[PDB]
């Protein structure tokens, strides 16, 4: 019904038609996170390699 | 002018960004050395195409780009492949050993060994930057890098650069190509983790784009790069307003606000016609009506769903090619009599529309024949919430045995990791279904 | 040699459908959860539409149409012939209808209106006195419908007794819209009676607020041989001309103007329904339309053959194995 | 680089390497010598997942050679290919196990392994990218059965985060009439339910009666028992061996094979089953590939698949043929069969193909399954143990090299163990 807000170039054009109208973590933190499981996996490993040594 | 960084993690955005680059060098009239005839601005200009090219004092057009795998084998065809002198050895990274299709590898075990080699180069390229204003990360969902790297990136990158916009362009797993069976754990995973650091996310379903090739490009069986050459066309029309002059979408903060009145709602829907076989004995050519029709049917949308049943929030038409206003406005008059496009109380019923007269570019051998206009349609459906819960499902079959779990606690992370990445996806769907409240 | 899955245990037509189906040896059921079927019997409610037709190497096909919801809830019904102006206000089968919400509503439009002899109705509730009625709606806490009650019912004889009619429509894939040949009277009992709308039994003739409270006809329930034969001796008409044309227009556009919201046409998966059409018939032989239920039952006697034409029509059609009971409403 | 280094034990496990090597070099193009002799490139593009290279473009098998005594090694430096594996990786002993699983594990092997892993190392030394080991043995002896589990443990020890596969024949009253074989297997399967993340489960059963009745060997040789072995460790090797986006590398392969740690022994297939010389005349359809893919005439482990539900699979196609065709012809076998598809698994077969075909043929299938049916080989060899253990028959053999008898208890509940958590995901 009702164009609007047009552009026109060399290139082309652009414009807006309504029909109708209406009705975060840090550089540590990250790092804790990171190490946290880089540990809990060292920890899995060492278990493993313990129940070799027996 | 304002540049854009564009990041490509994993052999999916990898291959993928290379059909673009590709594509973005045919476009903008640059040979596979980085020399661009039609420059004046020799060794710099704040052109329209400069803000995805650099330039060298010897006239040398260079990609703002950053490709980045665990493994080398792809990247190493990029260091070898037509465009190599394009690329500069420090934008191309790779590790040596991969993440096994394994989110947590990506993420915790082997992500910790070069996020910060990555974030270097990154920042390398920032500072060659007169106003940066953002990243285009491209990433699988399925793969151990795309998702556990990606997802690492994304939060290094919103604390490295807290003001700056991010979009995804990222390829959702379809059984027919995925080499997985861990793929659904992976997308919910890095989805969850990515969530709270994109600003608006253009997903693309395997399966979506494996049928256009069969169905309307008559091929078999879609291999990798007939799927990445019609992902490119996608891509090209969607970043076509950065590249160019103009005023719809001029800078990468202008596709939030123009696709995404809600901020966890940012995923919309990408529909692309026409799409012609080059092998066609001459196809009967589609009018302005034809086309911007095709944009309603869900065969050409890069996620099979059905958006009559759902909501609009935001709607984009881009045009290619022989395109006039006069011809949109009557087509748009006519589809909405006989098409179901309902939108939000609180949006107004429109479209915001975009014509670059330049017709899609087609790569020589591709399987795309040449066409005067087409159009890339972006709608802010909550119609595409389908592909949530259709992962969603998958997960919670395999997730209530735990099946395959013990590869992800092996590598550091926690199962409960797991069940927050799933209730998070398990309020997305919620937030999608009260918008769509009606009928 | 095709699948399919039943997620509806409560259904007497699928049940039959399915025991068909099995009895065919051609057709293997799976567990519930098996994605890996041909056919899929659906839940009533929360049914995964956006889970079908992702299935490489299969055709797959729903016994719903999503969205056909919208016709057969009492207060999207109103809401869909009021502003679809396929319908509209040059409707002329619809009684007076408005939605009210027990306290974008029209409670307000509903009073002036009642302003004129006048009664309308909601286990629900019919009365002619507006201010108490309100009061009931407001009772209960979900948004009802409120309509003008046929004060002129045409009345069997004998008996003196009202009744209304149920068409079983069956949609195919293409969107055929297929009326059973055989149709059911549902027939009260005990006689109508005028002035005093407070007993029910004799008011609602729905078969369960009925088979309580009784002669005439077996089960309550008259078919169309006597009817159209009642109809030839008491009136001198018969059936097709009185009653049927009516009721065909009525469903053709019902289901023409949902059409393009619920077709299947260009669609990953495929879909066919079963509606059950409820009319009434007044005196000046008018037929009016009362609801639209997605969910139907069948009437006993008539199970094997429309049950047995579902599977011909609906899923043979599109799965083909190794005189028509319905009648084609074209369009 | 993505290497992996190749273990061969016992006279089992020595054979059977021995042929595998023979077979893959003849299809990377190198020769009774090392040197390459490619029609193709193909052929060299990840040849060095199996090889190292030398001056002259020569090529040798990253291969160490293990047994507890001389003969075999002899066999295999006087045989087809003999010249070409390294030598100083040649490790043998002199007295033997003789079929007895402590002399090999504890015993006779110990004296022995150190010098093993020694030549290990000096493999693993040099790798770029070490994916892991491959270990070819038999479990019913004592040298591959008891030395080569031993040996196992010791080099996840040393390499805890490397990727431990074997190759594992499974004995039979078939094809052996040694009666301390269920010992020594249940001993072995209780340390490869522990320390392995693949094993290939084959079993001689089914080699003998594929040999005996399918392919009408009235006198079958280990010749004709191993020519399956071959092929189909060419084939469940494929995707390792050539470029491919599929389970190309071990760790990939056990996070799509492997939901569950300790449920990692696969059923292998084959398609077409030929014998030796027997030459092929039509090639198969790839309609016939897969069905007999599938049917459990061509499984390499004698368990019945219809008797159980597969958690995973994967399947690979060799020689020229259209993707379309096999693709359709997959997605039909699941869908004509998806009761025995884990459904809490969703697509759980994925699918390779692969140009090059093997030796002969010019179409072949093979299979890889991870089916709950696999419980019946370890309940078969469990009830040949507990047999002969209730009466604690022939155990001074082993209680005479250090062991108690509980270790044999231990064994014994774990392999039973194994079962029936194979009965838990059957029945869910
Ligand atoms: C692939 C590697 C092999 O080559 C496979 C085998 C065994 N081996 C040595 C070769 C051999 C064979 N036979 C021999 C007789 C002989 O004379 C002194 C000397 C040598 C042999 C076999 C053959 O080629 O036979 C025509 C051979 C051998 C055996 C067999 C079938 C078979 O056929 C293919 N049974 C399944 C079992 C047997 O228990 C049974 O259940 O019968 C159905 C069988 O009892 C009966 C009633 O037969 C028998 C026969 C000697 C008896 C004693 C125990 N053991 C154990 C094997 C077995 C055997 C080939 C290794
Ligand atoms: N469209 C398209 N999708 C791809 C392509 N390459 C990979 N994918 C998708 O990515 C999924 C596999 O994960 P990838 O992103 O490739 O994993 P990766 O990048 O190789 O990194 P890792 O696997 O973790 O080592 C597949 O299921 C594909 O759907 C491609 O070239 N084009
Ligand atoms: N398939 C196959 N099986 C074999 C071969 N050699 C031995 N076996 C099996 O291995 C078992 C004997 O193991 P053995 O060689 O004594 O083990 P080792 O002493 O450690 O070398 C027998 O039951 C055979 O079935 C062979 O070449 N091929
Ligand atoms: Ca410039
Ligand atoms: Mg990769």
């Amino acid at each position: 019904m009702e164009v609007i807000e047009l552009n026109k170039c060399t290139s082309g054009q652009s414009f807006e038609v309504i029909l109708k109208p209406p009705s975060d973590p840090s550089l540590e933190e990250i790092q804790k996170k990171l190490e946290a499981a880089e540990e809990r996996r060292k920890y899995q490993e060492a278990e493993l390699l313990k129940h070799l040594a027996e | 002018m304002r540049e854009c960084i564009s990041i490509h993690v994993g052999q999916a955005g990898v291959q993928i960004g290379n059909a673009c680059w590709e594509l973005y060098c045919l476009e903008h009239g640059i040979q596979p050395d980085g020399q661009m005839p039609s420059d004046k601005t020799i060794g710099g200009g704040d052109d329209s195409f400069n803000t995805f090219f650099s330039e060298t004092g010897a006239g040398k057009h260079v990609p703002r780009a950053v490709f980045v795998d665990l493994e080398p084998t792809v990247i190493d065809e990029v260091r070898t492949g037509t465009y190599r002198q394009l690329f500069h050895p420090e934008q191309l990274i790779t590790g040596k050993e991969d993440a096994a299709n394994n989110y947590a590898r990506g993420h915790y075990t082997i992500g910790k060994e070069i996020i910060d080699l990555v974030l270097d180069r990154i920042r390398k390229l920032a500072d060659q930057c007169t106003g940066l204003q953002g990243f285009l990360v491209f990433h699988s969902f399925g793969g151990g890098t795309g998702s556990g790297f990606t997802s690492l990136l994304m939060e290094r990158l919103s604390v490295d650069y807290g003001k700056k916009s991010k979009l995804e362009f990222s390829i959702y797993p379809a059984p027919q190509v995925s080499t997985a069976v861990v793929e659904p754990y992976n997308s919910i995973l890095t989805t969850h983790t990515t969530l709270e650091h994109s600003d608006c996310a253009f997903m693309v379903d395997n399966e979506a784009i494996y049928d256009i090739c069969r169905r309307n490009l008559d091929i078999e069986r879609p291999t990798y790069t007939n799927l990445n050459r019609l992902i490119s066309q996608i891509v090209s029309s969607i970043t076509a307003s950065l590249r160019f002059d103009g005023a719809l979408n001029v800078d990468l903060t202008e596709f939030q606000t123009n696709l995404v009145p809600y901020p966890r709602i940012h995923f919309p829907l990408a529909t692309y016609a026409p799409v012609i076989s080059a092998e066609k004995a001459y196809h009967e050519q589609l009018s302005v009506a034809e086309i911007t029709n095709a944009c309603f049917e869900p065969a050409n949308q890069m996620v099979k769903c059905d958006p009559r049943h759902g909501k609009y929030m935001a709607c984009c038409l881009l045009y290619r090619g022989d395109v006039v206003p006069k011809d949109v406005n009557a087509a748009i008059a006519t589809i909405k009599t006989k098409r179901s496009i309902q939108f939000v109380d609180w949006c107004p019923t429109g479209f915001k529309v975009g014509i670059n007269y330049q017709p899609p570019t087609v790569v020589p051998g591709g399987d795309l024949a040449k066409v005067q206009r087409a159009v890339c349609m972006l709608s802010n459906t909550t119609a595409i919430a389908e592909a949530w819960a259709r992962l969603d499902h998958k997960f919670d079959l395999m997730y209530a045995k735990r099946a395959f779990v013990h590869w992800y606690v092996g590598e550091g992370m926690e199962e409960g990791e797991f069940s927050e990445a799933r209730e998070d996806m398990a309020a997305l769907e919620k937030d999608y279904e009260e918008v769509g409240v009606d009928s | 040699m095709y699948t399919f899955v039943v997620r509806d245990e409560n259904s007497s037509v699928y049940a039959e459908v399915s025991r068909l189906l099995l009895a065919t040896g051609q057709w293997k059921r799976l567990r519930k959860d098996n994605p890996r079927f041909n056919l899929m019997l659906g839940e009533r409610n929360r049914l995964p539409f956006g889970r079908l037709g992702h299935e490489p190497g299969l055709v797959q096909l729903v016994n719903y149409y999503r969205g056909a919801d919208k016709l057969c809830r009492k207060a999207s019904l109103v809401k869909l012939i009021k502003t679809s102006p396929e319908l509209s206000e040059s409707c002329t089968w619809f009684p007076e209808s408005y939605v009210i919400y027990p306290t974008t509503d029209e409670r307000e439009v509903f009073l002036a209106a009642y302003n004129r002899g006048n009664v309308w109705i909601a286990g629900i509730l019919i009365s002619s006195e507006a201010s108490e009625l309100l009061d009931f709606i407001d009772e209960q806490g979900q948004v009802h419908v409120i309509q003008k009650y046929l004060e002129k019912p045409l009345l069997l004889e004998p008996g003196h007794r009202k009744f209304d009619i149920r068409s079983w429509v069956l949609v195919d894939h293409l969107y055929n819209i297929y009326l059973y040949r055989e149709g059911v009277l549902r027939t009260s009992s005990e006689p109508y009676n005028s002035a005093n709308f407070q007993d029910k039994t004799c008011h609602l003739t729905n078969h369960c607020i009925q088979k309580e409270y009784s002669r005439y006809e077996e089960g309550n329930e008259m078919f169309f041989e006597e009817f159209n034969q009642y109809l030839m001796d008491a009136l001198n008409t018969t059936l097709e001309n009185s009653i049927l044309l009516q009721i065909k227009h009525i469903i053709r556009s019902c289901l023409m103007c949902i059409e393009p919201a619920i077709s299947t046409k260009h669609l990953h998966y495929q879909s066919f329904q079963l509606f059950g059409f409820d009319f009434m018939v007044d005196e000046e032989l008018k037929v009016w339309l009362i609801e639209v239920n997605g969910a139907p039952a069948c009437a006993q006697k008539l199970y094997a053959e429309l049950c047995q034409g579902i599977v011909d029509v609906a899923i043979s059609s599109v799965f083909p194995l190794a005189t028509s009971i319905f009648i084609k409403l074209h369009h | 680089m993505r290497e992996i280094v190749h273990i061969q034990a016992g006279q089992c496990g020595n054979q059977i390497g021995a042929k595998f090597w023979e077979v893959i070099s003849d299809e990377h193009g190198i020769d009774p010598t090392g040197s390459y002799h490619g029609d193709s490139d193909l052929q060299l593009e990840r040849i060095n997942v199996y090889y190292n290279e030398a001056t002259g473009n020569k090529y040798v098998p990253r291969a160490i050679l293990v047994d507890l005594e001389p003969g075999t090694m002899d066999s295999v430096r006087s045989g087809p290919f003999g010249q070409i594996f390294r030598p100083d990786n040649f490790v043998f002993g002199q007295s033997g196990a003789g079929n007895n699983w402590a002399k090999g594990h504890y015993t006779e092997g110990a004296e022995l392994v150190d010098s093993v892993l020694d030549v290990v190392r000096k493999e693993s030394e040099s790798c770029d990218c070490l994916q892991g080991f491959q270990l070819t043995h038999s479990l019913g002896g004592g040298t591959g059965s008891g030395m080569g589990t031993l040996l196992i443990s010791k080099i996840r020890e040393e390499y805890p985060d490397r990727i431990m596969n074997t190759f594992s024949v499974m004995p039979s009253p078939k094809v052996s009439d040694t009666v301390v074989e269920p010992y020594n297997a249940t001993l072995s399967v209780h340390q490869l339910v522990e320390n392995t993340d693949e094993t290939y489960c084959i079993d001689n059963e089914a080699l003998y009666d594929i040999c005996f009745r399918t392919l009408k060997l009235t006198t079958p040789t280990y010749g004709d028992l191993n020519h399956l072995v071959s092929a189909t460790m060419s084939g469940v090797t494929t995707c390792l061996r050539f470029p491919g986006q599929l389970n190309a590398d071990l760790r990939k392969l056990a996070v799509n094979m492997v939901p569950f740690p300790r449920l990692h022994f696969f059923m292998p297939g084959f398609a077409p089953l030929t014998s030796r010389g027997s030459q092929q005349y039509r090639a198969l359809t790839v309609p016939e590939l897969t069905q007999q893919m599938f049917d459990s005439k061509n499984m390499m482990a004698a368990c019945d698949p219809r008797h159980g539900r597969y958690l995973t699979v994967a399947a690979i196609f060799r020689g020229r043929m259209s993707m379309k065709e096999v693709d359709e012809q997959m997605l039909n076998v699941q869908n004509k069969n998806s009761s025995y598809f884990v459904e809490w698994i969703p697509n759980n077969v994925k699918t390779a193909v692969c140009d090059i075909p093997p030796r002969g043929l010019k179409m072949s299938a093979t299979f890889i399954g991870n089916s709950t049916a696999i419980q019946e080989l370890f309940k078969r060899i469990s009830e040949q143990f507990t047999a002969m253990f209730r009466r604690k028959a022939f155990l001074h053999w082993y209680t005479g090299e250090g062991m108690d008898e509980m270790e044999f208890t231990e064994a014994e509940s774990n392999m039973n163990d194994l079962v029936s958590e194979y009965q838990q995901y059957q029945d869910a």
